[PDB]
RNA sequence: AAUCCCCCGUGCCCAUAGCGGCGUGGAACCACCCGUUCCCAUUCCGAACACGGAAGUGAAACGCGCCAGCGCCGAUGGUACUGGGCGGGCGACCGCCUGGGAGAGUAGGUCGGUGCGGGGGAU
RNA sequence: GCUGACUGGGGCCUGUAGAGCACUGAUAGGGCUAGGGGGCCCACCAGCCUACCAAACCCUGUCAAACUCCGAAGGGUCCCA
RNA sequence: UCGCCUCCUAAAAGGUAACGGAGGCGCCCAAAGGUCCCCUCAGGCGGGACGGAAAUCCGCCGGAGAGCGCAAGGGUAGAAG
RNA sequence: GCGGAUUUAGCUCAGUUGGGAGAGCGCCAGACUGAAGAUCUGGAGGUCCUGUGUUCGAUCCACAGAAUUCGCACCA
């Protein structure tokens, strides 16, 4: 094959379903303890710590809000930064309420969503 | 050098009917042996022959080991008169490239064998050389 | 009113694929490269296949057609130099 | 085209009149009478189409 | 670290399979994991041609409910030996086959790094 | 604040990263974990996807490190093929002159390297 | 009116000749092996052994225009001369 | 024997006859269509029901060799699936 | 050498989902007769040509290759 499809659980590719354009792969990445989440926008892009649950301490309100506020910041750290209109990028899950939770982060950020 | 049609579509994956490939005996050291250089679809069946004839000649030890092996086909005469070709086939045969490890007479020492070939030689259809491999022959 | 058989007797016929443009020439939002028509073009230019490496074409304008899955669905960008402020 | 009775008969559809119609080819094969789809006669927009002929 | 090696309950599967509609509602009422799986062939040996048929059952059960069965049921088989066999497992009456799951064992599933599990650790 | 260890998400380089063999790590990390009213969810169980949390643990998926068995890569000189130019056989074909010059064949090589960020860890 | 065949350079394509085996189909000496054998308890025995046929995997070996993990010789094309 | 689809032949762009090679088509599929959601093959190995080729389930191994309506070639699981 | 069609139980014959096969005649047992025969009773019996191939599977579908019988064949 080729190694991630040697591999599997991944779907990297539909990142790509995004890559094409849209503008940033604010991409939520998760791992239960916790999330953190990036922009990766086309042109060989980066990023800028938006979000995550560390960068202002693992509070201790667990999913529901926890996302919810990471998500509405990095929403706004972001705009700070200047971008607009950004994309939405299923780290992995099925949009899992935890995800629904950082999405209405950027959502009610203002981060066009 | 034009030859067969698809190995599964003209005719194509056989068993080129023959009398395949170790007679004669083991050993060690001295190569005893037979290539040739000509350039020919060597002749299935002459070939074969040729081949037994040694066989025939002998009978033991004295490695009658033959590498060859005839695995394409020719074609003419089946239908109307000269124009257009349909096709009748016959004479499956394979390309001695010009020189080559033809078929060996290995062993430490019985020149009966030796002799033998050369008898296989004579027989053979293109020339063919005679000779000793690695060491020589004893 | 029939047909035979034992006569393969079967000709065939013509087709036109190509690589038109080749690699790295005045680029043109224009059939970009092909060898599966139906295409999807793309991004610029194309790079991956089974093969490995990748293509640069120094040239671009919206997008190009593709071959289906021979060639390379580009997208891995590559505007060009002679992209930036007229 | 090609009239053939057999599962190939050609057929086309109505915007409960948003007018006239437009093309499609279709099999007995599976559902008969069968034959429901939306389009825009050049009424309006839209509208249902009955496919049926 | 015998922390490893001593075990714990990793697959169990109950089931049966005739070439044919409810029995599979017995094994219903038997357990709560449902199993249905196409069964196949192509000749007579039992009428059995129809190559397609809905005719596999298999009603799977892992630990927790698995627990449920290994009890409640363990009773009425009456072998013990044999029937054991060389993977580290086992089976018996109308379609029964077991699962021991020494720790190396998972490693198995893995897409990635499918270590073809050491005959050792199993 | 804008120096190195480290883990974490993670990106380029399509096996000099894969295999597997031993090993190391949990504070920190991560997973495994616990449990299942409600979100959402299995054509069957929330095994997977799941929501809510300690304790338990590093076993398992996991990260560096060691190992060449497989595996991958891979040269020098080196042969065939040949671009071109001219000679020898009625011959299938032989040869020479002038740039190009694969694989395979032993060296030998490797068990990633490298992007950005986030957590720490170095007053 | 320097834009042309051509030559130097530089990308970026083809993938015959070659060559090779893991894709496929050949294929030969061979070994492991199980299918047929085949000789032995007569033999539902499915137990025994073994010198003939074999599939398959292995080592030694080979051929291919409609095979190719490999890969030129060269031709192509944009541009720079 | 006259039209079209694939392969070789085309001497490596693209492209050439031949009464040269082989082989398919004058359909279909209202859902193999659109998109959103999830699945990761054949095959081999080992172990059990009705099963002693040839399933059903379970546990490993796997440049995907299965698969795609129909023919060849291309593709390619990231999936067309 | 070209064409068309054919090779099934001993013999003459039948089938186009292909899906899983006889028609009548022959052959062994049972009668009916003192007997045999004609005649009622039962039965037993097939690579559907060789090998392939597409096929879930097709002898009924395809491709070579045997024998079948038939057509054919001129021009000066």
């Amino acid at each position: 094959p080729m190694r991630r499809r040697r591999e599997a659980r991944t779907d990297y590719h539909q990142r790509l379903r995004l890559l094409k354009s849209g503008k940033p792969r604010l991409v939520a990445r998760k791992s239960n303890k916790h999330v953190r989440a990036q922009l990766v926008t086309p042109n060989g892009d980066d990023t800028l710590a938006s979000a995550h649950s560390s960068d202002l301490a693992e509070y201790g309100w667990e999913p529901t809000g926890s996302a919810y506020l990471t998500g509405l910041l990095a929403g706004l750290r972001a705009q700070e930064a200047g971008v607009e209109e950004a994309v939405l990028d299923i780290g992995l899950n099925s949009p899992t309420p935890k995800v629904f939770a950082i999405q209405e982060g950027a959502i009610d950020a203002g981060l066009d969503i | 050098s034009i030859k067969p049609t698809r190995r599964e579509y003209i005719s194509g994956i056989p068993g080129k009917g023959i009398a395949q490939f170790k007679m004669g005996n083991n050993t060690y050291p001295a190569q005893v042996e037979n290539v040739v250089e000509k350039p020919v679809q060597i002749r299935h069946n002459a070939l074969e022959a040729a081949r037994n004839a040694a066989n025939r000649f002998v009978q033991n030890s004295g490695k009658f080991r033959i590498r060859k092996f005839p695995f394409h086909v020719i074609r003419e005469q089946d239908g109307d008169g000269m124009r257009a070709p349909f096709g009748k086939s016959v004479g499956t045969a394979a390309r001695s490239h010009g020189a080559n490890h033809d078929f060996i007479a290995w062993v430490n020492p019985d020149p009966a064998v030796e002799f033998a070939w050369r008898r296989a030689y004579m027989k053979v259809t293109p020339t063919v050389n005679i000779d000793s491999s690695p060491a020589g022959n004893a | 009113a029939h047909k035979k058989g034992v006569g393969s007797s079967k000709n065939g016929r013509d087709s036109n694929p190509k690589y038109l443009g080749v690699k790295k020439f005045g680029g043109e939002v224009v059939k970009a490269g092909n060898i599966l028509v139906r295409q999807r073009g793309t991004k610029f230019k194309a790079g991956q296949g089974v093969g490995m490496g990748r293509d640069h074409t120094l040239f671009a304008l919206s997008d190009g057609k593709v071959v289906f899955i021979n060639k390379g669905k580009g997208a891995r960008f590559i505007s060009i130099e002679a992209a930036q402020t007229e | 085209a090609k009239d053939g009775p057999r599962i190939i008969v050609k057929m086309e559809s109505s915007a409960g009149t948003g007018f006239y119609y437009t093309t499609t080819k279709n099999r007995r094969n599976t559902q008969a009478k069968l034959e429901l789809k939306k389009y825009d006669p050049v009424a309006k927009k839209h509208v249902v189409f009955r496919e049926k002929k | 670290f015998h922390e490893m090696r001593e075990p714990r309950i990793e697959k169990v599967v109950v089931h049966m399979g005739i070439g044919h509609a409810n029995a599979e509602d017995i094994l219903g009422e038997i357990t709560g994991q449902m199993p249905v799986r196409t069964k196949a062939k192509r000749t007579v040996g039992e009428f059995d041609i129809r190559e397609g048929d809905p005719i596999g059952a298999k009603v799977t059960l892992r630990d927790e409910m698995a627990e449920e069965f290994l009890q409640t049921a363990l009773p009425l088989a009456e072998l013990a030996t044999s029937q054991f066999d060389d993977t580290g497992n086992f089976s018996f009456g109308l379609d029964v086959t077991v699962n021991l799951v020494r720790p190396g064992y998972r490693v198995a599933k893995r897409d990635k790094a499918s270590r073809s599990i050491p005959t050792k650790h199993r």
